[PDB]
DNA sequence: ATCAATATCCACCTGCAGATTCTACCAAAAGTGTATTTGGAAACTGCTCCATCAAAAGGCATGTTCAGCTGAATTCAGCTGAACATGCCTTTTGATGGAGCAGTTTCCAAATACACTTTTGGTAGAATCTGCAGGTGGATATTGAT
DNA sequence: ATCAATATCCACCTGCAGATTCTACCAAAAGTGTATTTGGAAACTGCTCCATCAAAAGGCATGTTCAGCTGAATTCAGCTGAACATGCCTTTTGATGGAGCAGTTTCCAAATACACTTTTGGTAGAATCTGCAGGTGGATATTGAT
C-alpha cells in the first residue's frame, strides 16, 4: 500500500515524523498522541514563516536578494511580538536598531 | 588657510551613525582569543578550541557590552549628563540584576 | 516623619494593600482576559498573587529609587519608575 | 476599580521601598505598573486552569504563571 | 564512515520558498533560523511536559502543545499559532 | 608549550570599547569607562567560560565546542542563536 | 531493614528523591548513586538556611523560625542571596535598607 | 486525600542544626518550596546534561556537573563534598 | 553642644487562644530478594580540525597636542509634596447555607506503544550557479567658520 | 547668506567565494498487526467559595500652611574629543603535523522487572505550649530656643 507522509496528511512542509522522534526522545512524556507533533511542528512552521515574511521585506529595502542575519535582526526587533517573543536572544551578526537618543543630537 | 577641525561631538555623533549601522564585530579577533584562552586555561590546564567556539563568545560578549552600554547611556541621560561614567555602569548592572 | 516610616514598614512584613480592593481588582481583570467567564478564586490564589504583586512593587521601588537618586533628587518621578522598568527589560 | 488601590497604600508599598519622597504622579503610574503586571500572570494563570478544566483559580495556576515569568514565589505548594 | 547532520535547512528553505519566492538565505541566517526552531521546540515541549505533569496526564496531546503555545506566545502571533496547528490537526485526522 | 598568557584582558583597546559605546548609542565617554568595561567583560567572560568548560569536562573532552558555549550561554539566560549548525 | 537514607547516613528521603527522579521524565534510567547524591545536596542546602535562619531568629530574641527569619538570612548570604536572587518569599518583607543620602 | 511533602526531614535536620529551634508552619511551606525547587533546577539540569550526551541514564556523575552548575562557588563546594560522601558512605555498609 | 520639651521607639511583661506537637492507625510506598537484560565504558582506530609558526601588507592602536564644551559647584526662587485634624464610607469579619464544584472511583472504546518489514525523504559530497563584496568616481549633503 | 572642506550616499561594474541545485545511498519514517494503556464518561461526596446580608471598625478622603527641594541660571576649571605621525601587531593564507573527536565492536557492572514483605509518612484528634494582642515606661530620636 502507498506511502503518504504525515506532513502531507497535515498540509505542512515542517516534518511531523521527525517532530514526533524528537518529542519522543527528548523525555517529555512517558507518551506522545498522534495530534501533538503534527500541532508541534504546525505552529514552528508559522513562526518560521512570520519570521521569514518580514526579514525577506527588510531584505527588499535594503535592495538585497539574500536574507542575512542583519535582515533577522531588523524583522525581529521592529516587530514588536517577535522581540517580546526572542526578548532575551542574540541573533550573531545582527547588530543593533539605528537609535541616537534625541538630547545627544546638536541643539 | 585655516586646518578644519569639526566640534567635539560631530565625529562621536557620525560613529554612532556608522556602527549602529553594521554588524562586523568590534573586538579584534586575536586579543580576544587571548583573553578567552587565559581566561579557560586558569579554569582548566591544556584546553582547546573550536574555531567557532571562540566566535560564539565574541558574539555573545559584544551583543552583552553593546547593550550593557546601551543602559548605561540611559542613565548618563537620566543624571542630565552626555558622559557615561563608572557609576552608570554600576547602577545599570545594578538595576539589570547582576550586582547588589 | 518619614524615616519613621520607612523604617516601620521596612520592619513589617505584612500585606500593604488592602485586600478587598485588590481581590476586586484581580477578578475585574481576569474577567477582562477571559472574554467575560465567571472564574472562581482559591482565598490563597488571591493572597499568593498579592505577595507577588507587592513584592514586584516594593523591589521596583528600590531600583527606581536608586534612579532617582543617582539624579540627584529625593522625590521619586514617574520617569524613575519607566526608566527601570526599561533597564530590566 | 484601580483607584481601590489608594494613594496611602502605595505610599506604603514606596515605603517599604525605602523611597523618602514621592511625585504627586506616582500614583498613577504605579497603577499602571501594577495592571499590566497583574495582566500577565492573570493570562498564564487562568490559562492553566482552563487547561486544567477547572472554573477555580487555585494557588498552585497562580504559582506556575509564576514561575514561568521568572518570579518564583515560595509558600504556598511550590 | 561518515556523519549525518540533521537540521531543518530543507524546510527552512521551503517555507521561505512559499513566502518569498525570490529571496535566498545566506548560512548564517540559515544557522539563525535552525537555532530559532530548535529554540521555540524546546520551550513549547517543556511548557506541554510541565502541562502534563501538573496534571497528572502521561500522554502529551495537541491539547498540551496549544496550551503551551497560549502560555509562550505574545497574543495575536499565539492566535494564529493556534490557527494553523488546529488547522493541521483536523485536516490531519482525515 | 605555548608562550604564557598573561594580562590579555589589556588587549580589549580603549579604540574597541569607544566601538562598542557607539553601536550602544553613547557620544561622550569619561576617561575611566575603559578598566571599568575590562572588568565588566572580565566577569562576563569567566562566567560563561566557566560553564562552558564545566560541560566540556562533563562530556570527558579536551576541547570546548560551539555547543559547550551555546548551553553555558543558555543557561545563564543570553541565549545566541546561529552556532549549532 | 534499613532504608538507604541511614545506609548514606542522611535524613532527607533517598527512596522517595529516586521515585521522584523515576517519575518526573528526566531520564529513561536513574543510577544507584544519583537519588542519594541528590538527597545529600538537598538536606545540605536546608542545613545552610536551617542554620542562618536560626541564627536569625535568635538575634530578634525568637524561638521559632518564621518567613521574616529565612527572608533575612538568605538575603543577608551573598551566596545564598545569589542563588535565590529570582524568589520571592512570601510574608518574608525585604532587608531593612536606607540609601545614605537620605541620613 | 493524600499530599507528601518534605516537612519530616526538615524538621530532622532543624533539630540536628538547632535543637531548641522551631519552625512557624508558613516557614515550612517556604522549605518545603525551596526543596521543590531546587530538586526541580539540579533534576533539570542533570537531564539536559545526559541528553547533549546522548546518555539515557541519569548518574551521580550528572548530579555532581548539575550541582556545580548551579549552585555559586562554596555553596558547591560543600555541595559536592556531601554529595560524594553520601555517595561512598552509601555503597559500603 | 546644651538642655528643654515632646513624640514615638523598643524592649519587656501576662495569660491564654490558636498554632504545634504527640499519639496511633494504615494504605501507600519503600525495601528485599531473585532473575534477566542492556547502556555505555573501554579499547581499539580513521580522519576532521586544531594549534602554532611564518611572513607580508597595511590597517589600526598609540601617544601627542590643545581647546571646546561638559560636568560640577553654586545661588536663589517658587512651587510641590509632607504634616496636620476630622468624620464618613469602604473594608473587615462573621455566618448561613446553598450550591457549585473540585476531586475520586470504576470501566471500557479509543488510543498509543512497539517489533517487523517496506519505502522514501533527507543527507553528504559534488557539480553548477550567481549575488554581492569591494572597487571605483561623482553627486549631495552636512558642517563650521568668514 | 555663503562658501570651502569633508563626508557620506549611491549608482554602476565583475568573478569568485559562498549559495543553490543535483544525485544516490541509506537511515528513518510509514504501513501493518497485535499488545498495552488511558483518560474521560458517569455517578458518588465534602469542602471551600461566593452571594448575600449583615453589623461596624478603622483607614482613608479631604483641605490648609509651610518647609524643603527641584529646576533654572550661571561660572570656570579641566577633561575628553579631534586630528595628527608613527610604527607594530593584527589579519590573512598556508604549512606542518599531531591530537583528539568521533565511529565501531564487545561484553559486564549496573540497570530494570517483578512478586512479595516490612516500614514509613500523612493524617486527624488530643494533649501541650508559643506567640501576640496589647499594655506599659524609659530610652532614643527630633525639634526649638539660647
Amino acid at each position: 500500500a502507498k506511502a503518504k507522509t504525515r506532513s502531507s496528511r497535515a498540509g505542512l512542509q515542517f516534518p511531523v515524523g521527525r517532530v514526533h522522534r524528537l518529542l519522543r526522545k527528548g523525555n517529555y512524556s512517558e507518551r506522545v498522541g498522534a495530534g501533538a507533533p503534527v500541532y508541534l511542528a504546525a505552529v514552528l512552521e508559522y513562526l518560521t514563516a512570520e519570521i521569514l515574511e518580514l526579514a525577506g521585506n527588510a531584505a527588499r529595502d535594503n535592495k538585497k536578494t539574500r536574507i542575512i542575519p542583519r535582515h533577522l535582526q531588523l524583522a525581529i526587533r521592529n516587530d514588536e511580538e517577535l522581540n517580546k517573543l526572542l526578548g532575551r536572544v542574540t541573533i550573531a551578526q545582527g547588530g543593533v536598531l539605528p537609535n541616537i537618543q534625541a538630547v545627544l543630537l546638536p541643539k | 588657510k585655516k586646518p578644519h577641525r569639526y566640534r567635539p561631538g560631530t565625529v562621536a555623533l557620525r560613529e554612532i551613525r556608522r556602527y549602529q549601522k553594521s554588524t562586523e564585530l568590534l573586538i579584534r579577533k586575536l586579543p580576544f582569543q587571548r583573553l578567552v584562552r587565559e581566561i579557560a586555561q586558569d579554569f582548566k590546564t591544556d584546553l582547546r578550541f573550536q574555531s567557532a567556539a571562540i566566535g560564539a563568545l565574541q558574539e555573545a560578549s559584544e551583543a552583552y557590552l553593546v547593550g550593557l552600554f546601551e543602559d548605561t547611556n540611559l542613565c548618563a541621560i537620566h543624571a542630565k549628563r552626555v558622559t557615561i561614567m563608572p557609576k552608570d555602569i554600576q547602577l545599570a548592572r545594578r538595576i539589570r540584576g547582576e550586582r547588589a | 516623619g518619614w524615616l519613621k516610616e520607612i523604617r516601620k514598614l521596612q520592619k513589617s512584613t505584612h500585606l500593604l494593600i488592602r485586600k478587598l480592593p485588590f481581590s476586586r481588582l484581580a477578578r475585574e481583570i481576569c474577567v477582562k482576559f477571559t472574554r467575560g467567564v465567571d472564574f472562581n478564586w482559591q482565598a490563597q490564589a488571591l493572597l499568593a498573587l498579592q505577595e507577588a504583586a507587592e513584592a514586584f512593587l516594593v523591589h521596583l521601588f528600590e531600583d527606581a529609587y536608586l534612579l532617582t537618586l543617582h539624579a540627584g533628587r529625593v522625590t521619586l518621578f514617574p520617569k524613575d519608575v519607566q526608566l527601570a522598568r526599561r533597564i530590566r527589560g | 476599580n484601580i483607584q481601590g488601590i489608594t494613594k496611602p497604600a502605595i505610599r506604603r508599598l514606596a515605603r517599604r521601598g525605602g523611597v523618602k519622597r514621592i511625585s504627586g504622579l506616582i500614583y498613577e503610574e504605579t497603577r499602571g505598573v501594577l495592571k499590566v503586571f497583574l495582566e500577565n500572570v492573570i493570562r498564564d494563570a487562568v490559562t492553566y486552569t482552563e487547561h486544567a478544566k477547572r472554573k477555580t483559580v487555585t494557588a498552585m495556576d497562580v504559582v506556575y504563571a509564576l514561575k514561568r515569568q521568572g518570579r518564583t514565589l515560595y509558600g504556598f505548594g511550590g | 564512515k561518515r556523519s549525518r547532520k540533521e537540521s531543518y535547512s530543507i524546510y527552512v528553505y521551503k517555507v521561505l520558498k512559499q513566502v518569498h519566492p525570490d529571496t535566498g538565505i545566506s548560512s548564517k541566517a540559515m544557522g539563525i533560523m535552525n537555532s530559532f526552531v530548535n529554540d521555540i521546540f524546546e520551550r513549547i515541549a517543556g511548557e506541554a511536559s510541565r502541562l502534563a505533569h501538573y496534571n497528572k496526564r502521561s500522554t502529551i496531546t495537541s491539547r498540551e502543545i496549544q496550551t503551551a503555545v497560549r502560555l509562550l506566545l505574545p497574543g495575536e502571533l499565539a492566535k494564529h499559532a493556534v490557527s494553523e496547528g488546529t488547522k493541521a490537526v483536523t485536516k490531519y485526522t482525515s
